[PDB]
């Protein structure tokens, strides 16, 4: 219950973003830039906390 | 050289400069000023936000209270001769222009004069020093209440034979509550009797201990018949939030005055919040030399 | 408040004289320690 | 109602530096991409915690 | 919410005007992580102001926690003054190692191109890409530091929503300690050995930590002289259109 | 100067970092002191 | 709701406010705006004038200088096949971009370029970093100097029959001088014959061990025949003070190279102020993937 509640949405959201952004970088070049691993698990930490 | 430095001819300069010059330089001077003016004004505009409309934010350079006279007399010294009418007619211009603001047609209607007790009492809030009841309300101040020192009935007030009046005066101090001296042991010897707890005492006597003889009889004009200023009328509440506001006065009669000889007669007032200054010699009290020359 | 409003008309200056001479003297101490620091 | 304004305004960002981003010569593909941007930069992580 | 704007207006100059980068990623990161909770944890510990058990109840239908006298403040007038001063030290530090404001414009599709070794700034010399690189992410420090040194006016223009700072005053212990661990912690994520490998933030040079410094001042007397009107004025214009 | 013009190209960055990790050990230090001074 | 905070018709409301409103809001924004924008230009142009126009203020970040090169490959790999020639197109449009701007036609006339020695020589100091002598005069360099890799004989410069070449180039730095390496005992194995004093050595050589043999003749075409860059080039004083300035070039040719294979050519300048860096791979050393696929 407290895991989807207050905002945890919005991050939820966030966090899912940024994911599928390091997917689709990651498996398209075999260099792509990780401001979206650290950005997810992150944003993730901050709902979980 | 002095032609030369004037104007020259060749070069199209005046005083050691082109027309471009002058221009480029007033252009300037114009420039920098405007804008020194411009701070000068915004950092004025700040100060008069910081203060308030209804109170002085600094009230201890003004405490205890002054008392001022009418007339108007230069040096403090009233002389003038009981036979030439060219003598005393700076003091009366002065006395008239005084009482001139009692007049009872300036106070009529409901407001913002109200009928007070014709026997002194106490004091009056008519609230706190806000805007929210709008103008305040001020006790009415009649005339008549000084009986021979009027210019009702005598005009002159009394310079015309050799008897003067003296119309003292309180000064206006915002939010001050005037505290007389109490019933107990310690007072001064003048005071005991009438002791009207709501009448703050003023007694004039003689400066040195000579003059006493020649200083006749002291007669005080008030409100109620006391020697003294009535507690109703304060506390003063500012022009802003009072206008029509009278305070209250004092007449003094210096009858059975010696003739052709300078009289120091020093007039006090007494109470708790009044205190007396060694510099200041209209602090709380007055001094006045009268010389009836005739 | 009211009647006894006495101190709405007092101001402490000699407390203020007091720390104001305090305050002139250590100004006064730092410029001479500035001055001869260098001369020792 | 606090997220109900935080996201109006972040669909407003959006589509005007989406009009703005064709009217300067960019393609389609990446002018979407830069409205995904924007979006996710109006998100007061640290407002949850 | 006022550190917001400053966030986001370096991206949008990107890709409208075509400039490096100003403001990285792990950098918004420690400023939206770091800097900005303790202080905001802080302004909870704030006493009342005018007597609050003499208010009558906040009416539901009217009254909210945020309306748009907020969003007038942070997003449009305090933010907008942390942007600028932001984009100043930006622009000083990449005029001191060469490349001046003329010359930045038009450049982003070079300046990232990883193949291109030879980069003419506004004097001639050429410059190696990560030679580029580093000074932008030095430009992405000094701009971190810049956030929190407008956050200091930010925290103490926030402290209070009508009333003076010289009439509340700075009996907060917490909000000082915020203050103060908000500038450690800047100034040890940059001069740490091993963060230009772990966290990509360089050493700044101490003439560049004054750069940001008259903006804080200013944001400051500005909302210290838009609290007077609001008293002074009660009902007139500063309070329906700026007081939250 | 001239040919050896070296020092032209070089900064001690050593001695900044050391410098700049006193100052913010200090400050750190002045916080914890403020937060602190009271409970006891 | 949904259409009256849209518009009401009896207070005359859009959105919420009237006209004097959304007026008096815009009319503040724009000044508020306007005041902005000139503060931020204000401090912009006191900072046109701290720096100086002939000398970038830090030069710690470019040193010590990098090598470049043309063609243009991604990801530092030159691949082409011998048949197909849209193949090789993009490489000889940037060779060919590089050296169209050392045609004669452009160096004429005694400005600003004045012939030099033949063969390498020493530095040339045109004076110091000022306005004063004007535009300094920089050293012609010849294309033909490049024999075989010149686009002036066979255009394509080599790509058309399996043999390619490499146009080295050392990073313009203002106020830098090159200094080889001396003849003391200690010198790497290459460097030792031709020391030319005067020459700044560059030498390729294959990254792996076993590649050695899969790589053939290495063939450096240079200012007197030798395989590096000449110090009579230097130092450069800088765009302002110094347009139309030619820095030298190095032709390198990879004959006899293996076919169907990917390898790996290193090559690196060496000297005093020269370091090189285990993060930067273009801070004076290069790496160049070549398959000449057929
Ligand atoms: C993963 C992500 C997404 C992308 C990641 C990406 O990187 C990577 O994953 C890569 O993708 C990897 C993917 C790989 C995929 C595959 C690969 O593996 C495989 C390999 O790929 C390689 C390629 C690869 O190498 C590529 O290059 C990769 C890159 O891709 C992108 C490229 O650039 C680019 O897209 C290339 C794509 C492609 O080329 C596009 C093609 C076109 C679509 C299309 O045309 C092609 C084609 O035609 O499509 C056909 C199919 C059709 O059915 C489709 C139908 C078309 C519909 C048409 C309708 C259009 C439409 C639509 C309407 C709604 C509106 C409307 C206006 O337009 C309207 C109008 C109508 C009327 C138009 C009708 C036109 C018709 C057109 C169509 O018909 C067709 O075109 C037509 O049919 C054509 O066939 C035909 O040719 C037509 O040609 C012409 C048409 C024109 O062209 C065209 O129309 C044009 C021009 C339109 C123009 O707009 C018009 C303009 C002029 C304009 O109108 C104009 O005039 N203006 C004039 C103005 C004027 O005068 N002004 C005068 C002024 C006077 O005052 C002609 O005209 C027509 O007639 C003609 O018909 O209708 C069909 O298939 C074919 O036909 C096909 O060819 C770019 C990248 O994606 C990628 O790098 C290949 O080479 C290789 O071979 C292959 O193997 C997530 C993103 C992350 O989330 C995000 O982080 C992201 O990373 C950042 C954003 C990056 C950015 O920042 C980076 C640095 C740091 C960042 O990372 C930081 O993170 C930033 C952060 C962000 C935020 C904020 C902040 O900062 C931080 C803070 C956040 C934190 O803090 C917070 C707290 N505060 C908390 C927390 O949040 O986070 C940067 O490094 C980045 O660079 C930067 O980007
Ligand atoms: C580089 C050159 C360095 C030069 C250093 C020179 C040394 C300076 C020496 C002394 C200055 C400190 C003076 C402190 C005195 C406090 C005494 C005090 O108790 O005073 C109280 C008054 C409030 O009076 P009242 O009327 O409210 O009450 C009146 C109430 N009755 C009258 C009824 C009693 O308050 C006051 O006088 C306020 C006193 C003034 C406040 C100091 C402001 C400092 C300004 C700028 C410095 C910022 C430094 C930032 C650090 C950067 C580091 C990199
Ligand atoms: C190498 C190292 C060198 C170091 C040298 C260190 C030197 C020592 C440093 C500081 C000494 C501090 C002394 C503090 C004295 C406090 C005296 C004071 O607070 O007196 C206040 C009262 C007068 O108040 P009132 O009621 O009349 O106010 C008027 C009220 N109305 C006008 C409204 C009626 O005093 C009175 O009555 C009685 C006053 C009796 C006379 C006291 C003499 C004080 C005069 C000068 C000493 C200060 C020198 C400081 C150094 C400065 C260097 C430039
Ligand atoms: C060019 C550079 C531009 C920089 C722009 C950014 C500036 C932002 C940073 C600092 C701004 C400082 C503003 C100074 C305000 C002082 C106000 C003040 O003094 O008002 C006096 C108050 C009022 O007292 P009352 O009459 O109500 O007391 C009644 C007591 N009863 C109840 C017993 C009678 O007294 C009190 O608050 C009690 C005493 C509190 C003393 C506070 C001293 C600490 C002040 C600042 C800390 C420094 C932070 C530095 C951050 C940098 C970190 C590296
Ligand atoms: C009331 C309570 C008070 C408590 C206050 C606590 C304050 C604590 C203060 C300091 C402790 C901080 C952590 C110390 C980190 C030491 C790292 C270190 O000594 O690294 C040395 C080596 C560098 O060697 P090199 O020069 O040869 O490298 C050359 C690399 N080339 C050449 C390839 C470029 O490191 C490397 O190699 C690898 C570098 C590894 C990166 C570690 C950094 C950690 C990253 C983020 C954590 C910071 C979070 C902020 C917490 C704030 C707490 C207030
Ligand atoms: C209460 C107040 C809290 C204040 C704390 C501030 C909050 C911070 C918030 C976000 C920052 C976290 C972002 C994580 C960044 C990871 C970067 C990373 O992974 O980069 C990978 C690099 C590779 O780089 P390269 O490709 O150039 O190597 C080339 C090597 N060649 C060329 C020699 C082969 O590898 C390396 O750096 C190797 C060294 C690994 C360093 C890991 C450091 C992790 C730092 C923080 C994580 C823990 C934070 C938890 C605290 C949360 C607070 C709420
Ligand atoms: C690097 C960053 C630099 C940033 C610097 C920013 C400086 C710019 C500051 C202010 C400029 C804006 C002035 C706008 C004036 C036109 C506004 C206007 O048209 O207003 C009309 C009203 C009069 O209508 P009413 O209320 O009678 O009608 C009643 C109608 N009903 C019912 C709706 C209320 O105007 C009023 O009320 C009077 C209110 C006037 C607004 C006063 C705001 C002053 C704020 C700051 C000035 C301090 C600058 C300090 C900088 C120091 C630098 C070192
Ligand atoms: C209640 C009372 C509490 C009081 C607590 C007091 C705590 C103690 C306070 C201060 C301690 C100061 C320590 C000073 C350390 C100096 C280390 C240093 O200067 O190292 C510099 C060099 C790296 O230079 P580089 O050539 O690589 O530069 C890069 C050159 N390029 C990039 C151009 C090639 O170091 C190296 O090589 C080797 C580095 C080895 C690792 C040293 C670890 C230092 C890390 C953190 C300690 C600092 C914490 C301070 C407290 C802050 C609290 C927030
Ligand atoms: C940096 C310099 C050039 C800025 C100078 C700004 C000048 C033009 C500004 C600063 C403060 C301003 C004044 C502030 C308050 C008022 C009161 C108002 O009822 C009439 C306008 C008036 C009198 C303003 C006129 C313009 C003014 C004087
Ligand atoms: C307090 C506020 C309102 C003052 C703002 C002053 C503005 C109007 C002033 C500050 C600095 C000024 C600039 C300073 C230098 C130059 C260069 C010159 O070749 C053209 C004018 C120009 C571009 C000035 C234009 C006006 C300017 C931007």
């Amino acid at each position: 219950r407290q895991l989807f509640g207050g905002f945890s949405i919005l991050l939820w959201i966030g966090a899912i973003l940024c994911f599928l952004a390091y997917g689709i970088q990651a498996a398209t070049e075999d260099e792509p830039a990780n401001d979206n691993l650290y950005l997810g698990v992150v944003l993730s930490t901050v709902v979980i906390v | 050289g002095w032609k030369k430095f004037l104007w020259d001819s060749e070069k199209k300069e005046f005083l050691g400069r082109t027309g471009s010059s002058w221009f480029k330089i007033f252009l300037f001077y114009l420039i920098f000023y405007g804008c020194l003016a411009g701070i000068f004004i915004g950092t004025i505009q700040v100060l008069l936000l910081t203060l308030s409309d209804f109170e002085p934010k600094y009230q201890d350079r003004v405490a205890p209270p002054g008392l001022s006279h009418a007339p108007y007399a230069i040096k403090t010294e009233i002389s003038f001769s009981i036979s030439n009418p060219k003598s005393y007619e700076s003091f009366v211009k002065s006395m008239h222009k005084l009482m001139d603001l009692y007049n009872e047609s300036s106070q009529a209607g409901n407001s913002p004069f109200e009928d007070c007790s014709d026997t002194p009492a106490d004091y009056i809030k008519r609230g706190d020093l806000d805007d929210s009841q709008g103008q305040k309300k001020a006790c009415r101040f009649s005339r008549m209440w000084l009986k021979n020192c009027s210019g009702l009935d005598d005009t002159t007030y009394g310079y015309a034979e050799g008897k003067p009046c003296v119309v003292a005066k309180l000064n206006r101090i915002i939010g001050f509550y005037p505290k007389p001296l109490k019933n107990t042991t310690d007072l001064p010897e003048e005071l005991q009797a009438n002791y009207n707890q709501y009448v703050l005492p003023l007694r004039c006597a003689a400066k040195r201990e000579e003059d006493r003889e020649k200083i006749g009889s002291i007669e005080y004009f008030g409100l109620g018949g006391y020697a003294g200023f009535p507690l109703q009328y304060y506390p003063y509440y500012g022009k802003r939030l009072q206008k029509k506001y009278l305070q209250p006065l004092l007449a003094i009669q210096f009858t059975n005055l010696t003739q052709n000889m300078e009289l120091r007669i020093e007039c006090k007032v007494y109470g708790e919040n009044i205190d007396y200054s060694e510099k200041d010699r209209f602090r709380g009290r007055f001094e006045v030399k009268i010389e009836v020359k005739s | 408040e009211g009647p006894d409003n006495d101190e709405r008309f007092t101001y402490d200056y000699y407390r203020l004289r007091v720390v104001g001479l305090i305050v002139a003297a250590v100004l006064c101490v730092i410029g001479i320690i500035i001055l001869l620091a260098g001369k020792c | 109602h606090f997220i109900h304004i935080i996201t109006g305004v972040a669909v407003f960002l959006g589509v005007s530096f989406f009009i703005l981003s064709l009217i300067l010569g960019y393609s389609w593909l990446e002018a979407v991409i830069f409205l995904i941007g924007i979006i996710v930069a109006n998100v007061p992580e640290g407002l949850l915690a | 919410l006022t550190s917001n704007i400053p966030e986001i207006t370096p991206f949008l100059v990107f890709i409208i005007g075509n400039v490096p980068l100003p403001l990285g990623t792990v950098t918004i990161l420690c400023i939206d992580l770091g800097t900005d909770m303790v202080p905001a944890i802080s302004l909870a510990y704030e006493q009342a102001e005018s007597d609050i058990m003499k208010r009558q109840p906040r009416n539901p239908k009217t009254d909210k926690l945020v309306n748009e006298r907020l969003i007038s403040m942070a997003y449009g007038q305090i933010g907008m003054i942390q942007a600028l001063g932001g984009f100043f030290s930006y622009f000083v530090i990449l005029a001191e190692n060469g490349f001046l404001p003329m010359d930045l414009i038009g450049k982003r599709v070079r300046w990232d191109d990883r193949w291109i070794s030879d980069v003419e700034d506004s004097f001639g010399q050429q410059w190696t890409y990560e030679q580029r690189k580093i000074v932008e992410f030095t430009c992405h420090t000094s701009f971190f530091i810049s956030i929190v040194v407008v956050q200091w006016a930010d925290l103490i223009i926030c402290k209070t929503r009508r009333n003076s700072i010289f009439q509340q005053g700075m009996k907060n212990k917490i909000l000082i300690f915020g203050l103060f661990e908000e500038t450690a912690l800047a100034a040890f994520l940059s001069y740490c050995p091993g963060t230009d490998v772990a966290l990509r933030m360089y050493p700044l040079k101490p003439s560049w930590w004054f750069c940001a410094f008259p903006y804080s001042l200013i944001i400051f007397l500005y909302d210290e002289m838009r609290r007077f009107i609001i008293r002074r004025s009660p009902g007139g214009w500063v309070e329906q259109e700026t007081y939250y």
